[PDB]
This record gives C-alpha cells, structure tokens and sequence, in this order.
C-alpha cells in the first residue's frame, strides 16, 4: 500500500510553478505597461 | 486603540496636506484661462485632477 498521504499538487518555486510564474509575470508586466500606456494617453488628452 | 487612533489621525492630516496643495497650485492656472500643460507640469507640479 501506498505510504504517502494522496498529495499531488506542487508547491510555488517548483520547476512546473515556476514556468508559469515566469510566463504569468511577463504578461502581467505586458498588460501593466500598456495601462501605463492608455492612462498617460488619456491623462495627456486631459489636462 | 492609540495606536490606529494616531494612524487615522496622520493619514487624515496627510490627506489634508495634498488636498490643500491642489488648491494652492490649481488656482493660479485656473482663474482667467483654462491651460493645465497637459499632465506635463500637470503631475510635478501639482494634482492633476482638474477636468480640463
């Protein structure tokens, strides 16, 4: 019989977490960029 | 209860403090004209908050 308590799921800083931490980071940095991008646009319509 | 009572009361006092400088800095720019330079000097200088 299995001597292990049926525990799957990984934990952060895994190989598997990290790849898509790394991937998540990337586009989040994208997607935070281009709201600087659109907020500076909009504020420079602005003022 | 001091403590969050203080912390309440330096963010309050902290919050006066940038409204006023709004004011000081908005008044000048918007009395005769309406020109804000538009967020250029907009964000150094002051709260760019206004409509424009």
């Amino acid at each position: 019989a299995a001597s292990h308590s049926n525990v799957v799921f990984p934990d952060m800083s895994g190989t598997a977490l990290s790849w898509v931490q790394k991937i998540s980071g990337g586009l989040g940095a994208f997607a935070i960029g281009a709201i600087l991008v659109l907020v500076v646009v909009t504020c420079i319509g602005l003022r | 209860v001091g403590m969050s009572l203080l912390a309440l009361i330096s963010i309050f006092a902290s919050c006066y403090m940038l409204v006023a400088a709004r004011s000081k800095c908005l008044t000048p720019y918007a009395l005769t004209p309406g020109a804000a330079v538009p967020w250029t000097l907009g964000i150094l200088c002051c709260a760019p908050r206004a409509h424009a």
